[PDB]
């Protein structure tokens, strides 16, 4: 609405009924409060598709969205008893961690979210879920801690239990310190069920509050701080969507600072801008004003509809950035079992941009032309020559120097699913 | 085995004789193309090769009548040296064109080939038509490819290393329930109307691109997207007759974006596309795989190739139709110097001219290295096949090296060089 409410993305893998559980949490905020969504919770739930655990009111919408992708369609969130929360919910093998990182908000806090259970245990050590990548872009520029919630904390044989928790957050706790990020003062966890609830109130008598002294999960997110006064740092605005009307709407969360009716904004990949007609905020709305955190809905006076696409950023005349087509970069590769050869198709991941990109020749290795062998990347004599490489892609993607900023400028490659590389925009060319 | 890409040098020769023979370029209009398909009788074509001279004679325009006589007594003077038809039948190319080198010498073609059937062809036009037989080694369209998503559709096609996209539109199917009051149902079923109605519009769209003139175009049409959106496309009464019929894969992707989407053809082929020419899978795969292994398994474009296809240890040879490299003979004495298409050393050479010896070295000529290795292997024991630069790992190809790249049986080792350290 105003500011002081969050930017939260889940992430999880898909099987984590991470989309039941972030459609719990959206719920009708101000707690029940909800004459035609109890109707609708009052058994509704599933047939075999996103299968039934009673978090649900909510995999039963994922059965008909024709489904097996997505339930939380690209949306929720909710309020507590401290601030309003967006919600973005990473992929049922969808694209809304694409969503986040280059899109709707960085994260001041992410969220992961972990199924402990065999046939899920199984999947979750393999551990490629929409953590994976997906945290990956999601941290192209920032989003962290985020928590982690371990759900499924109920079905399996646990029958409300006091084990197999510990088991994991040793296991998970690895996980997050792999790649090379922060400590642990930002690395708490939180049991949960989606079955059920717990993480916004400890007013549960579930048979975890017997054993478990510490805060609830918004507690561990509220350690942070607010602000106040709408209209605090540079305005920017990510599209999630966009479909015509009157006036072209969009759809998506904002980054930071303030969207009034009737300011212009400035749409930079494009190269226009416009007039936004009205602004929907995201609760109860009645014309006001909103703050990075929510979202809007915006009505869009006097552009085109092709002129905007979902991952741009709109932002006033004041704080603004640019881009460019293919590109050279220093990338460096880790250990991976295949080399990239000069040409190679990777899937880069930017931001919201994961494309396939044909890394087209190889200019310098630590020195010499070669494949890309660098198995532990640099030259380890002076100037880090990991590799220096041209990369080329479908269409032209907005993408920026990192020297300007970092954000735009990171990406990480991936052969098959092994991430073989990250690197940094060297410079820019047609 | 399918000798897949060993044929592509083959399939590339016949090209140049069908646009040669169709194109005929050198204006004039005294081309003639006979086919005479097998069991027909010669006379029966030297006949009306005959009646067709006696016409020709009364237009006395000297120009054009002479390029007409001359058209059909050149192909009268080469239906004698054959008998009968043969086996097989009888293809006649013959004409004047504007031949080069100022040596003249009309084109004339006269073979053998592996049986077209009551084709029989003989026109004197811009343009012969041959058919048939090119029908019959058709080489269609391919893949057909649908997508579907919840955003918006897509139609295209992957043909050989012909790709091609360009033909889609945009949803909005109702998504938004709406907000402010009514109800609850009430989006659900304005939900499977506006799905209904993308239904209805993406079949329609596929029918009327994929099923061109009265049958589909392509061999095979793939559906891909997420989460039964096609489903409910291939088990429909509006998409159904005789592309339900054709459909080989379902294929499942994610966000659908193109990643997903060319994942989706790849993993499709494999007893699909059919032929043995065009698509590769299995095979083209294998021999990137292999050479992945680092087991040294790469012969790729610039540097080792003559040297070990004399020498046994290859088990499939990669090279181009469009090769950029030869074999040049003359250099040295008391024996014999091999060139290979002259690169910016290759062509001025000349440096291997001993002035205070007499080392001559003039940088050959010019000889076509693609066609020699598509007649011998054999001896090697190895392989031989051919592709194309359409796409990523192809622009590699060219820029890494050339056009020329094998593929070691086993793992054998990197050949070393002075670099290697
Ligand atoms: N026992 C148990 N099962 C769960 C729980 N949450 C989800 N599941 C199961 O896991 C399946 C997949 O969950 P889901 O949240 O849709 O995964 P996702 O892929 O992250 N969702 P999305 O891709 O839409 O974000 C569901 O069909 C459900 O049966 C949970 O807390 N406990």
């Amino acid at each position: 609405g105003g500011k002081d409410h969050v930017s939260l993305i889940f992430m999880g893998h898909v099987d984590a009924g991470k989309s039941t559980m972030g459609g719990n949490l959206l719920y009708l905020t101000g707690s029940v409060d909800k004459r035609t969504i109890e109707k609708y919770e009052r058994e509704a739930k599933d047939a075999g598709r996103q299968g039934w655990y009673l978090s649900w009111v909510m995999d039963t919408n994922k059965e008909e969205r024709n489904d097996g992708k997505t339930i939380e369609v690209g949306k929720a969130y909710f309020e507590t008893e401290k601030r309003r929360y967006t919600i973005l919910d990473a992929p049922g093998h969808k694209m809304y961690v694409s969503e986040m990182i280059g899109g709707a908000s960085q994260a001041d806090v992410g969220v992961l979210v972990i199924s402990a259970r065999k046939g899920e245990y199984e999947t979750g050590f393999e551990r490629g879920g929409q953590t994976r990548e997906h945290a990956l872009l999601a941290k192209t520029q920032g989003v962290n801690k985020m928590v982690v919630v371990v759900n499924k904390m109920d079905d399996p044989t646990v029958n409300w239990s006091k084990e197999r928790y510990d088991q994991c957050v040793s296991n998970v706790s690895n996980f997050l310190r792999a790649i090379g990020y922060n400590i642990k003062t930002d690395v708490v966890f939180m049991p949960v069920s989606g079955y059920s609830g717990a993480n916004l109130k400890d007013h549960v008598d579930p048979k975890e509050c017997p054993w478990y002294t510490g805060p609830t999960l918004l507690e561990y997110l509220d350690t942070m701080n607010h602000v106040d006064r709408h209209i605090n740092a540079p305005f920017m605005l990510p599209i999630a969507a966009k479909m015509k009307d009157l006036g072209t709407i969009v759809e998506g969360k904002i980054e930071s600072g303030h969207i009034k009716k009737g300011q212009s904004t400035l749409l930079m990949p494009n190269k226009t801008a416009v007039e936004i007609q009205n602004i929907y905020n995201e609760t109860e709305n009645e014309v006001d004003m909103a703050m990075c955190g929510e979202q809007v809905k915006l009505r869009i006076k006097g552009v085109e509809e092709e002129d905007i696409s979902p991952g741009f950023v709109l932002t006033s005349p004041k704080n603004p950035i640019k881009s460019v087509t293919k590109f050279v970069a220093q990338i460096a590769i880790v250990e991976l079992k295949s080399i990239i050869a000069a040409g190679f198709s990777c899937v880069m991941h930017v931001h919201t941009a994961i494309e396939e990109v044909h890394i087209v020749k190889l200019l310098h290795k630590l020195e010499k032309g070669t494949n890309r062998k660098s198995k532990k990347p640099p030259a380890f004599a002076k100037k880090g020559m990991k590799v220096i490489a041209v990369l080329e892609t479908e269409a032209p993607v907005c993408v920026e120097t990192y020297q300007d900023y970092p954000q735009l400028g990171r990406f990480t490659l991936r052969d098959q699913g092994t991430t073989i590389a990250i690197g940094k925009i060297v410079k820019i060319a047609e | 085995m399918d000798n897949e890409v060993e044929k592509n040098i083959e399939i590339w020769k016949v090209k140049k004789l069908v646009q040669s023979l169709e194109k005929a370029r050198g204006n004039g209009t005294s081309m003639i193309s006979l086919v005479i398909p097998p069991k027909g009788l010669i006379p029966l074509y030297q006949k009306m090769l005959t009646d067709e001279y006696g016409t020709a004679s009364n237009i006395k325009s000297r120009v054009n009548r002479l390029s007409v006589l001359s058209a059909i007594t050149s192909t009268q003077q080469k239906l004698k040296l054959y008998n009968t038809l043969p086996k097989n039948g009888l293809v006649l190319y013959c004409g004047d064109i504007i031949t080069e080198d100022g040596k003249e010498k009309k084109v004339t073609f006269d073979i053998e080939p592996y049986k077209p059937i009551n084709t029989s062809l003989y026109l004197c036009d811009n343009k012969f038509h041959t058919e048939v037989l090119s029908e019959l080694l058709q080489a269609d369209d391919k893949f057909g490819f649908i997508v579907m998503d919840g955003q918006g559709t897509l139609f295209g096609s992957v043909s050989g290393n012909t790709r091609t996209v360009l033909h889609k539109f945009t949803v909005d199917l109702p998504k938004k329930h709406g907000r402010g009051g009514q109800s609850a149902l009430r989006f659900a079923r304005l939900r499977e109307e506006k799905r209904h109605n993308y239904v209805r519009k993406v079949a329609e769209v596929a029918v009327q691109n994929f099923i061109t003139n009265d049958k589909v175009n392509v061999k095979g049409l793939i559906l891909a997207g997420s989460a039964d959106f096609k489903t409910d496309l291939a088990k429909s009464e509006l998409f159904d007759p005789r592309l339900a019929c054709k459909v080989i894969s379902i294929v499942d992707v994610s966000y659908g974006g193109e990643n997903g989407f060319n994942q989706a053809i790849e993993l499709s082929a494999e007893a699909l596309a059919n032929v043995k020419y065009v698509q590769e899978k299995k095979l083209l795969e294998a021999y990137f795989d292999e050479i992945s292994q680092d087991t040294g398994k790469f012969c790729f474009g610039i540097d080792d190739t003559l040297k070990a296809l004399d020498l046994g240890a290859v088990e499939k040879l990669i090279v181009f139709e469009n090769l950029e490299t030869i074999r040049y003979t003359f250099k040295d004495a008391e024996d014999n110097e091999v060139i290979k298409f002259a690169e910016p050393e290759a062509k001025d050479k000349s440096f291997a001219i001993d002035k205070a010896t007499g080392q001559e070295m003039d940088v050959v000529s010019e000889e076509p290295l693609i066609e020699w290795l598509a007649a011998n292997y054999k001896n090697f024991g190895a392989t031989l096949e051919f592709i194309t630069d359409k796409s990523s790992e192809g622009a590699q190809f060219v820029t890494g090296f050339g056009g020329i790249g094998a593929m070691l049986r086993y793992k054998v080792n990197f050949e070393q060089l002075v670099d290697e350290s």
